């Protein structure tokens, strides 16, 4: 066979700071649990 | 696979049939062809919207999904902006030939 | 008399214009009843937020809330909405809504619009006249005032065939001047049945849906239309340069809604003589960047000129404008003191010059792709 | 900006002056305390506001000062309080009060080398539970840990964060 | 479910937009609609489809 | 090359001048991030260009300026600019103005020992969030963290090694 | 879902039946209904409490609770003081729509 093959993606998300150039706007902390949301679907993903 | 020409019905098989298979991806819309609702690309979403750093990897970025659902005999390279006149930015397309 | 228990309340409580975004005020003028249940002057500008603001200022079936209901509908907008008496000729209707200085020292119709600023903090950038605007005498004030206000005039051609709404178009070029022709048409409640719309409030609520959730920067064509139906014209379009009636009308730099017929519209080139000023985004980057400039740097016209003044603004401007660079709004930029105008003889009159130049962000409204295969380096095949 | 700079100061415990005893002082080290965030695409990592590291306000005294010595290791925080004054002078003589009152724990005592001949130090160390500068007569910092209230300037910046998301 | 269309909109993307799939969703759709595939299929701005649960 | 040096230094802080306060700087000590790469068959490791270090700026005053003290902890980022300038002479007196524009954030303030004869000093330290160094009026270093433009000599080295993959 | 208005008998269906599903859950004391004894809100309980910023805290955990038990169609976002009269405090009851 071809067995498991598996990506892991760390990293951090500050949400206080601000959008590039100063949107007026900042990083949210719903900006992890779109993650979430988009992995109830029970779906997979293309990564581009 | 030996597919017919979109004008003139002349039956092209080889590459000339590759090139229009990529550019019936490219140009139909999502939903535009009938019982088949997830069939083309967003790119004419991405009609008239400024030309950023951002523009570019979303072009590439979806590209590469509508071109892996229905063209799994290319595999994509890049997507660059080469020109730019007036709303006229051109791309080229390039990408490698597998099957 | 006060309550002492838990309660629910479906009025207005607190004050939203605070944080009044600058780029997507709107001017509106149109006809309504001042009767009781219309709480506004006619001739004097009204500051609205929500749908409860044009329900308390005007009448629900007066024109200039079906015109606040187009644009609250698609955008958490702004608008200055001034108001004319109805008439009863069309040729002194328009003279209604041009007003002018008729008054003792009051501004009326269009004209009012020019004091949206010293009362609500609202300088207008989207000019419209819902269904004023097939008149050629009010899209000429509103060509003339534009320039006076740096905003776009959002008008629309007349409701009948393609070349009544070209032929319209070649009035103009006048570089302020963004046309809508197909009167879109909207379902009502009472009517049960299809309406019909001007179609030009309904592209003021996407240009201020647009530069607030995608930047003013952002090309405002191909993006939603909310409360909408089918358009009063079947506009057909196709891929290829073909005879198409999209084709045919965004050739005659006249926007149009499109696909789905109603869906999203179509067409970014204003109504310019010059190529230069072809786009929109030419033209609303332009004014857009140079009055958020002032906005910040509102202390450019007293701090009188010392050695460090000549200094402190011209990078001032050059950390305000990587800014808008590092957002996308430009790309890249310079901002330089001017060498040679700028000298003693009218540094004493108060004059003192700098140089902006920028190149802004291009909207891609033709993206082609020419597909190319090969293996390694070459078509192997051919 | 006339130059200025610090001639002499002063420090009260509770009320009282040590108006003959302080050689020394040491205001906290206010210091935010940073994440080295670099991430994909970006080159340099930044660094981002996450909160202020631990302040701790040295003094020091040369004599046995029972009004001093009183506070150490107190069972209730904030009985210390302290009050830490300083003037700058200027140079057309326009002195400034830099007047810092804190309300912190006391934390460590140490009477250092008794030599015989030398002057003996008794250092001591504050656990700086609240702290308050005023540069002139007008309030520049305000630091609760305890609570809320980050206030600089006299605009609590911490409540700016919490409307901002 | 009763949906109101547009001039433009058609019915295999409004049950596709309704139901999330297409096998066995068309015919369904118009089986419990009286006179619906008797009007064209680039829909009139003023018709009603009832869409039926389990397609 | 004639002999230059520094003769003397400024410092600005939102536009005020400190002309008369700082007595000294420290511009952010730009270090690139290397990584060993010895490998099979090479002998020594060779350190790669992989990123720069932690940017961070120092700068003293030994008044309280209620301008400095105003930009510690605040909630936004970048808030704080800054400015600083020196002028290296020459030789023949041809006088060279080295002007580092830095936006970063205000990382730390400790006064420390107030001696009561000696002077006091605010040591301050700026977490840079952007550098850009002019040598005589040409832009030489421009040192974006947050975006992909790091600009030696004016041309950016970050997007030449995009083309180069 | 349809149902009836509170006052006036009348049938309303789509969201203004969503308001008063709503206004049922936040004015109604627990153990008030019959054989429903774990149905409404103790806002009634916070009710003439002093405005504190714990008060405000207690009552979005408290909305939240008592909508996430008979409100499922609603996904709350915050609750909010926007003005303070002489004991008349006002909430700003905002939330997303789901369902």
């Amino acid at each position: 066979g071809m067995g498991e093959e598996s990506i892991l993606l760390k990293g951090a998300v500050f949400p206080l700071r601000r959008q590039v150039g100063n949107q007026e706007k900042v990083v949210g902390l719903e900006q992890l649990e779109a993650l979430r949301r988009l992995a109830e679907r029970r779906e997979p993903l293309i990564l581009s | 696979m030996i597919g017919m020409d979109r004008r003139s019905g002349l039956p092209l098989s080889g590459l000339a049939h590759l090139k229009q298979s990529v550019e019936d991806i490219l140009t139909t819309p999502l939903g535009s062809r009938r019982m088949r609702p997830e069939y083309g690309s967003k790119l004419r979403r991405m009609v008239d919207m400024p030309v950023s750093e951002g523009w570019k990897s979303a072009v590439q970025a979806e590209v590469a999904r509508s071109l892996g659902r229905w063209e799994p005999r290319i595999g994509l390279s890049a997507v660059r902006v080469v020109a730019v006149v007036d709303g006229r930015v051109d791309l080229l397309l390039s990408g490698v030939f597998e099957g | 008399s006060f309550f002492h228990g838990v309660t629910v309340t479906n009025v207005d409580i607190g004050a939203r214009t605070i944080a009044l975004p600058a780029s997507s005020v709107i001017g509106l003028c149109d006809v309504f009843t001042p009767g009781a249940q219309a709480s506004a002057k006619p001739n004097v500008p009204v500051l609205l937020t929500s749908k409860k603001d044009a329900a308390a200022a005007f009448g629900i079936g007066s024109s200039i809330y079906l015109a606040c209901e187009a644009i609250y509908n698609r955008a958490q907008a702004v608008i200055v909405a001034v108001g004319v008496e109805t008439a009863e000729t069309p040729e002194a209707q328009a003279s209604a809504v041009i007003g002018g200085i008729s008054a003792a020292g009051e501004r009326t119709g269009l004209q009012a619009l020019l004091d949206g600023k010293s009362r609500f903090n609202a300088q207008p950038r989207l000019l419209v006249a819902p269904g004023h605007s097939a008149q050629q005498a009010v899209a000429t004030a509103m060509d003339g005032l534009a320039e006076k206000l740096r905003a776009i005039a959002i008008l629309d051609g007349p409701n009948s065939t393609d070349e009544a709404a070209v032929a319209y178009a070649k009035n103009f070029g006048s570089k302020r001047l963004f046309m809508v022709d197909p009167g879109v048409q909207v379902w009502d409640s009472a009517t049960n049945a299809a309406r019909n719309a001007p179609a030009s409030a309904y592209a003021a609520g996407l240009f201020a849906w647009t530069d607030a959730e995608y930047g003013f920067w952002s090309s405002p064509s191909n993006k939603e239309i909310k409360g909408v139906t089918g358009t009063s014209r079947p506009v057909e379009f196709l891929d290829g340069d073909e005879t198409c009636r999209a084709n045919l009308l965004n050739n005659a730099n006249i926007a149009t809604i499109i696909r789905d017929d109603g869906y999203r519209l179509w067409g970014n080139r204003t109504l310019s003589s010059d190529s230069k000023w072809a786009f929109v985004t030419r033209v609303r980057t332009m004014d857009l960047v140079m009055d958020a400039i002032l906005a910040g740097h509102k202390w450019a016209v007293d701090r009188g000129i010392t050695k460090t003044y000549v200094k402190d603004v011209t990078e001032g401007l050059r950390a305000f404008m990587r800014d808008l660079k590092n957002q996308g709004a430009v790309i890249n930029f310079e901002v330089y003191a001017d060498p040679d105008l700028n000298s003693a003889s009218q540094l004493a009159q108060g004059k003192v010059y700098w140089n902006i130049r920028f190149t802004d962000v291009p909207p891609a409204e033709n993206p082609n792709f020419r597909v190319e295969v090969t293996d390694q380096w070459l078509t192997e095949v051919l | 900006m006339i130059p200025q700079t610090l001639t002499n100061t002063n420090l009260f415990i509770d009320g009282v002056s040590f108006a003959g005893d302080v050689p020394s002082l040491t205001l906290p080290k206010l210091a935010v305390k940073t994440e080295q965030y670099r991430a994909g695409g970006m080159d340099a990592p930044v660094s981002i506001d996450m909160g202020l590291e631990a302040m701790e306000a040295k003094f020091s005294t040369n004599g046995a000062r029972r009004e001093a010595l009183n506070f150490f290791g107190l069972a209730d925080q904030s009985a210390f309080n302290g009050v830490f004054r300083g003037s700058f002078k200027g140079q057309k003589g326009a002195s400034v009060p830099v007047v810092a009152t804190l309300r912190g724990l006391l934390k460590e005592v140490d009477p250092g080398d008794w030599k015989a001949g030398e002057k003996a130090e008794f250092k001591y160390a504050v656990a700086v539970s609240y702290y308050k500068l005023e540069v002139d007569g007008r309030e520049v910092y305000e630091i609760d840990p305890v609570n809320g209230v980050r206030a600089i300037n006299g605009v609590d910046q911490l409540a700016g964060m919490r409307n901002d998301l | 479910t009763t949906c109101r269309t547009a001039d433009g909109d058609m019915l295999d993307s409004l049950c596709y937009h309704v139901y999330g799939h297409l096998l066995g969703c068309v015919e369904a759709t118009l089986d419990a609609n009286p006179g619906l595939a008797d009007e064209q299929q680039p829909f009139r701005a003023g018709l009603l489809i009832s869409f039926p649960d389990m397609p």
